[PDB]
RNA sequence: UUCGGGUCUUGUAAUUGGAAUGAGUACAAUGUAAAUACCUUAACGAGGAACAAUUGGAGGGCAAGUCUGGUGCCAGCAGCCG
RNA sequence: GGAUAGUGGCCUACCAUGGUUUCAACGGGUAACGGGGAAUAAGGGUUCGAUUCCGGAGAGGGAGCCUGAGAAACGGCUACCA
């Protein structure tokens, strides 16, 4: 009944370039 | 074809110590005791209005 | 038709039983002009050999 | 029990009325969402943002903002006051992120 | 002998000739008359709010041209008609007419940027993690 | 700067194994005026370990795609649109 | 002489004409509370210091007071202005 919002919505990432794993750490 | 010297014309131009009194008032009597609390109080204030 | 500057938002569905999960609101827009004609025209190619 | 507008007297010289917007209808989220005022957008705390929730903002957002004010609700639910406040801070941030 | 007094005793004129002397500097006039802002752009401010007045290279069939990316915007503060530099087509979209833009400073004579539009950064728009609220 | 020159286990957009652990949840105790938190700790908690690190900068390449100019096939601009 | 806890033109009566000043008096400005301190600098210097400590002043702006050892108090009082 209730419909949660999905990843896109929560963490609002938006348009960004892809970065490589590396960066992480 | 003859070139002469320029005859460097003495300063009849207003020095920058003159300049000072040319307005209404003796401008270096009218001046704030910190300058630097002068800048940092005006910025901020453009900024808020 | 309505005054310029004038923004909407579109959506696909308003019926509750094809909900779903997705968002529903599917467009955004400003109007911009007004007019009781356009002219949209398509690229048609002719192909020989 | 409550059906349609509520008008009250509210000060001495101010006055509201309030509109409970039918939860299941877009089509009233939308009309409400051009003359109302005042929100209280109601957000359940213990499950979060739901879709309903956004999609209004956003109505909003394209149709002229009113003031939005958030009101968190069923935060009894938590059991732990450590997720209570956290789940709070995250519910807030996100809510400063649409108003 | 420099042209100046050297004697153990003479501490007062030199100080008052160094006093004198300092107002010829146009960086000390400047700080303690505090007309050191005037020479600003925004005049002392690090942003400037203005109204889009029109997008003058919206017609530019070139596209990303430098004169696609201008717009004419009015400073609120004094009503003086200048011009911004907007990131890229795609954001010279989310400014319309009438919309309040916050400017910072930056073809030749523009020399500012738009930075927010009703109130968000052009940045987060571009990047579409918000809403521009109208 | 072209001319070319110097060097050796390097690369894979390939598969695959069991060990460790805290962010978090949580009996309890400690902590505290009473609480929260920390330090402790039964029990859970990892392969996209999706338990999904960011902010800036530089540089490509592509089309039966689109615009502009011209000593043919080019060049400039640029290309979310074929 | 009055007044005060008390010195003192602090005030009163009579007297004299004195007092400060190019070693800058007086007047004006100060986005001026002062200091312990903070930043920078190789050293001399330059700037900042409302803001954890000391000291001074104020409780919207003037004026005047009861109480009490101690207040010209204002989370005490009275008048006037806003
Ligand atoms: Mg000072
Ligand atoms: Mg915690
Ligand atoms: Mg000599
Ligand atoms: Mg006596
Ligand atoms: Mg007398
Ligand atoms: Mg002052
Ligand atoms: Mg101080
Ligand atoms: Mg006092
Ligand atoms: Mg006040
Ligand atoms: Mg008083
Ligand atoms: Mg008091």
């Amino acid at each position: 009944g209730k419909r949660a919002i999905n990843y896109q919505i929560l963490k609002n990432k938006g348009l960004t370039p892809k970065r490589n794993k590396d960066n992480r750490n | 074809e003859q070139s002469n010297k320029q005859h460097r014309k003495a300063k009849e131009k207003n020095t920058a110590k003159k300049k000072l009194h040319t307005q209404g008032h003796n401008a270096k009597a009218f001046a704030v005791a910190a300058p630097g609390k002068m800048a940092r109080t005006m910025q901020r204030s453009s900024d808020v209005n | 038709l309505c005054s310029p500057n004038t923004p909407f938002c579109g959506v696909q569905i308003v019926a509750n039983s094809d909900t779903g999960n997705g968002f529903r609101i599917a467009a955004t827009g400003i109007v911009e002009e007004i007019d009781v004609n356009i002219e949209i025209v398509k690229k048609l190619k002719l192909v020989g050999f | 029990d409550i059906q349609g507008p509520i008008t009250v007297v509210s000060g001495k010289h101010r006055r509201l009325t309030f509109l409970e917007c039918p939860a299941d209808d877009l089509n009233a989220m939308i009309d409400i969402a051009k003359i109302a005022d005042l929100v209280l957008l109601l957000i359940d705390g213990n499950f979060g943002f739901e879709m309903e929730t956004m999609e209004f903002l956003n109505i909003a957002q394209h149709h002229g903002m009113p003031r939005v004010l958030g009101v968190a609700t069923h935060l009894d639910l938590f059991k732990s006051q450590s997720t209570l406040r956290a789940s709070k801070k995250r519910l807030k941030h996100r809510f400063w992120t649409e108003v | 002998g420099k042209g100046k007094p050297r004697g153990l005793n003479s501490a007062r004129k030199l100080r008052v000739h160094r006093r004198n002397n300092r107002w010829a500097e146009n960086n000390y006039k400047k700080r303690l008359l505090g007309t050191a802002f005037k020479s600003s752009p925004f005049g002392g401010s690090s942003h400037a709010k203005g109204i889009v007045l029109e997008k003058l290279g919206i017609e530019s069939k070139q596209p990303n041209s430098a004169i696609r990316k201008c717009v004419r915007v009015q400073l609120i503060k004094n009503g003086k008609k200048v011009t911004a530099f907007v990131p890229n087509d795609g954001c010279l979209n989310f400014v319309d007419e009438n919309d309040e833009v916050l400017l910072a400073g930056f073809i030749p004579g523009v020399r500012f940027k738009v930075v927010k539009v009703s109130g968000v950064s052009l940045l987060a728009l571009w990047k579409e993690k918000k809403e521009k609220p109208r």
